[PDB]
RNA sequence: ACGGAAACCUUGAUUCUAACGCUACUUCUAAAUAA
């Protein structure tokens, strides 16, 4: 709908020597900037105390925050793979577990 | 010791316009000018983090090296520690993560009466014997076009008695970038940038950067 | 009725430019340096029609139309003691102004921009000069 | 590391740096002793709320206007419009902007545009000043202004672009002198400092000024502009720090070669280091005239506008201005016919 | 008559590639950097034809034809005091415009895309540079 | 009252590190001859 014609762009770069300043070119492939991907992560609760499951929720939240603040795979030291998680929420697909406070903290911390 | 991340956030304002480059994959049907790199969706000019990192490393290589530096992998401790080094197991992943800079003041630029966010500078050359001109066209991002510059610096256990030197290196890299031109034919007056609202914020972990923000405003 | 449809604007460019005037030597009279600003405006307007809706794109279309009607009458090439006006004949044969009149929403606007791209592409195909 | 110079430029004569565009006669109205240059977009917008789009189309589409259907003021008066405020800008009437009168048939059918940024304000690009500086440095150096600057290995002589080394060379240290000289461009200096001067040519063989139909938008005399020249190497630093005393030597050579043949009352006098910027200043100010002499003349030997001897002097007309310098009262020109040497400027370079 | 059948398009791409223009040094004047945009458009249209009907891919085929025509005349190489158009002769010899005109259903689209892939493969096989 | 019954080819692992689309270039030259 945004008129795009290809879902992958070609970024052209070059490398210039520090002594001779000769530009050796290159081109690499990138995904389009505003692409979205469906992200699903399933967490299983067996023999785990309430403190253990809360700690695991905190670790998952910190992992998602760290992925937001770092780059996904690629040449991310040069501006690649910066991701953000949108509409992040947790729904208990199996069993009975309360995730009201988990969803509240997932929407707050993001 | 503890893990932290400091996010240097600034606005790159173009004193003169900027010709980062790229090839004619988004060039309009009929345009013969040299195109500037553009977002594939919005087609607004961008400043790729690769150009910022390359120019900052090249500039700092003439200050913090005191060596020859035939290749990028030969850079010193102070530069390979930040910008990375493929031939050193301790510095394969650098502590500096650059980000692509995208347009932010498009609304303000439109409110200033701008038809298009990129301009086509006509520019020729004159033979010094025959006085015959050979004109051409160069596409540049317009003046007074701000971009969001985000740089991320991690503070791990190895970042003891070295965080201040890294902050100094980042500051003087930005200073040298302001003293020089970002990518383009800046030897004729392109690529002049200025970093505004330069501040560092701890986006993860615990770290006191209250002594860093005042020292950022004091010079840069 | 409409003059531009998604099935014929490419073929319409064929009939628009094949009947353009020509010097006695056979080369074309129009050059890309005359229609440069029109192509730039059309490309920018097509680029902005993706993100920005049409209720505030009417002024850009009116500017494009007045620019067409200016560049058609301004540009002139004089060959062999005979003056000619190539941009005006391009606009006349390609029905650029009539297509501009029917631009009422995003879809027809993008169709007109693609028609302009077709016209310049095919003009370059038959030996047009920059 | 880097040596930064400030170059203050004071134009002693109109300076034009075009962009290829031209105001036709249907884009400006001459009235109330001023030239109004309306924005055609706002013009159309306020004549679509007044319902005169179709006759405007007939006025601009029209291919061969005879004498008076070519002027926008004729359209404005025919359809009884008195709402002249559609963006744009106004240029105060010089007086001397053109021969004949700005009314009537011929007048000004084309006005060459000054270079403007994306906001519509004018500025002087850094590449123009860099080209002038490069001509000054190349014309005042015996290792560059010699017989090696021509390339006779071809059909016609042309400049040896590789006489000054440039570009990356395989297996060799970088040797580009003019990458070090980084001349920046100016700031937008507003539209109030522009005029509509006209090109005149003064022939030494004929001894009278001949006006030509080539009208330009030029910066007014006594305009202060500021440039920044950043240098990185010691060689280019020495060259730029000697830009003054090299401009004087270049001007002395130019005066002893070309300007001495013309009456001293047309040639201007210098307050600061001389320079020649923009279009219309002449071919010798843009060439190594020691080598280009003979070749440039032969380029035009078989044309109708033949270059006779060393050519004519370009003398535009702009209002006389006197500077209250702390030495007395220095008039800009030495003639009472108001004859500026088009393309002239002076500069002072400091090491801020 | 159909210009691209399932049993001759590879052979046609061979014959076209072997018949291209050349300079004195025996190097191909066409390079993959000139036809990169056309290759990307053909690939994108190919992988869009797998799950999307042709009746809403007419705009992509139209743009692809416009781009082929444009890149035919846009780029040129100055050799031996005369100008060559590499993509133009590639289009004329390979009958690209004729295969584009006959694209009517999904199978002809995919056949044309595979023909372009064979053309580039063979061009690279016979010393075509980048 | 089946050479049958019970058996997950499963556990972890970033196609990652380094790289300026860079270099030189005044939108500029020519005004004859006639009156």
């Amino acid at each position: 709908s945004l008129g795009v014609r290809s879902y992958t762009e070609v970024k052209f770069e070059n490398t210039i020597d520090r002594i001779t300043a000769e530009a050796n070119p290159r081109q690499i492939e990138r995904a389009i900037r505003n692409s979205t991907f469906d992200f699903e992560l399933i967490y299983e609760i067996t023999d785990e105390n309430e403190n253990q499951v809360e700690e695991d929720f905190k670790v998952i939240r910190d992992g998602l925050k760290l992925l937001e603040l770092d780059y996904l795979g690629g040449s991310g030291s040069r501006g690649y793979g910066k991701v953000a998680f949108e509409n992040l929420k947790a729904t208990t697909v199996f069993g009975n577990y309360d995730v009201k406070t988990l969803n509240e903290l997932l929407t707050a911390e993001v | 010791m503890t893990f932290a991340k400091i996010k240097f956030s600034a606005q790159i304002r173009l004193e003169t316009g900027l010709h980062i480059g790229g090839s004619d994959a988004f060039a309009a049907i009929g345009a013969i000018d040299s195109p500037v790199i553009k977002d594939p969706i919005t087609n607004l000019p961008i400043i790729p983090g690769s150009s910022l990192k390359g120019k900052m490393r090249t500039l700092l290589a003439k200050v913090y090296n005191e060596k020859v530096a035939e290749k990028p992998s030969d850079d010193s401790d102070i530069l390979s520690r930040l910008f990375g080094n493929s031939k050193d197991k301790r510095f394969k992943m650098g502590r500096l993560i650059f980000r692509d800079a995208f347009l932010s003041n498009a609304d303000e630029l439109d409110s200033l009466g701008v038809r298009s966010y990129t301009e086509v500078k006509f520019e020729n050359t004159i033979d010094r014997i025959t006085a015959e001109a050979n004109p051409r066209q160069i596409e540049r991002a317009i003046r007074n076009s701000t971009f969001d510059f985000e740089l991320i610096y991690e503070i791990t256990d190895e970042n003891e008695n070295q965080v201040e030197e890294d902050f100094k290196v980042i500051r003087d890299g930005l200073k040298l970038l302001e003293l020089d031109y970002l990518g383009g034919s800046g030897s004729r007056g392109y690529g002049k940038v200025a970093f505004e609202n330069l501040k560092a914020t701890t986006v993860f972990g615990n770290y006191d950067v209250k002594t860093l923000n005042e020292l950022l405003t004091a010079v840069v | 009725m409409a003059i531009l449809t998604d099935e014929n604007y490419v073929d319409k460019a064929e009939r628009a430019i094949s009947l353009l005037e020509k010097d006695n030597k056979g080369n074309y009279l129009l050059t890309t340096s005359q229609i440069r600003k029109l192509l730039s405006l059309c490309s920018s307007l097509y680029d902005r029609s993706k993100e920005r809706k049409f209720d505030e794109l009417i002024n850009d279309v009116s500017y494009l139309r007045v620019q067409f009607v200016y560049q058609s009458g301004r540009n002139s090439v004089r060959v062999n003691r005979q003056t000619f006006f190539p941009v005006k004949d391009l606009v006349e044969k390609g029905q650029i102004l009539e297509a501009l009149k029917e631009i009422k929403d995003r879809e027809t606007l993008q169709r007109f921009c693609r028609y302009m791209e077709a016209l310049v592409a095919y003009f370059k195909f038959y030996g047009g000069k920059d | 590391d880097y040596r930064t110079f400030k170059l203050s430029l004071l134009t002693l004569a109109p300076i034009h740096i075009g962009n290829g565009e031209k105001y036709t006669s249907r884009e400006f109205i001459y009235e109330n002793k001023k030239f109004y240059f309306p924005d055609m977009g706002k013009f159309y917008n306020k004549m679509v709320e007044k319902r005169l789009a179709e006759k405007f189309e007939a006025f601009l589409i029209q291919t061969r206007p005879n004498a008076r259907n070519n002027r926008l003021i004729s359209f404005l008066n025919d359809n009884r419009i008195a709402e002249r405020s559609f963006g744009g800008y106004s240029i105060s009437e010089t007086g001397l902007e053109s021969d004949r009168n700005p009314n009537s048939a011929g007048a000004i059918n084309e006005v060459n545009k000054f270079i403007r940024d994306a906001f519509g304000n004018p500025y002087i690009p850094g590449s123009s000043l860099k080209g002038a500086i490069r001509t000054i440095l190349m014309n005042t150096t015996p290792k560059w202004n010699n017989e090696n600057a021509v390339n006779d290995f071809g059909r016609f002589p042309k400049e040896n672009k590789n006489l000054i080394p440039w570009g990356p060379k395989k297996g060799k240290e970088y040797d580009d002198l003019f990458n070090a000289i980084r001349v920046s461009d100016s700031k937008p200096f507003d539209n109030k400092r522009l005029i509509l001067v006209q090109k005149w040519d003064y022939s030494a063989k004929t001894n009278k000024a001949k006006p030509l139909p080539l009208y330009r938008e030029s910066i007014s005399p006594l305009t202060k502009i500021e440039f920044e020249i950043t240098t990185t190497t010691d060689e280019a630093g020495r060259l730029i720090e000697e830009l003054g005393k090299r401009a004087q030597a270049f001007y002395k050579d130019y005066k002893a070669f070309f300007l001495s043949e013309f009456p001293d009352d047309k040639i201007q006098a210098n307050l600061q280091y001389p320079i020649y910027l923009g279009a219309g200043s002449g071919a010798w100010t843009k060439t190594l005239f020691k080598q280009a002499d003979g070749i440039l003349q032969r380029r035009y030997s078989r044309m109708k506008t033949k270059m006779v001897k060393k050519g004519v002097l370009k003398l535009t007309k702009a209002p006389l201005k006197i500077v209250k310098i702390p030495s007395g009262n220095h008039s800009l020109i030495k003639n009472h016919e108001s004859f500026y040497e088009m393309g002239k400027a002076n500069f002072m370079i400091k090491e801020i």
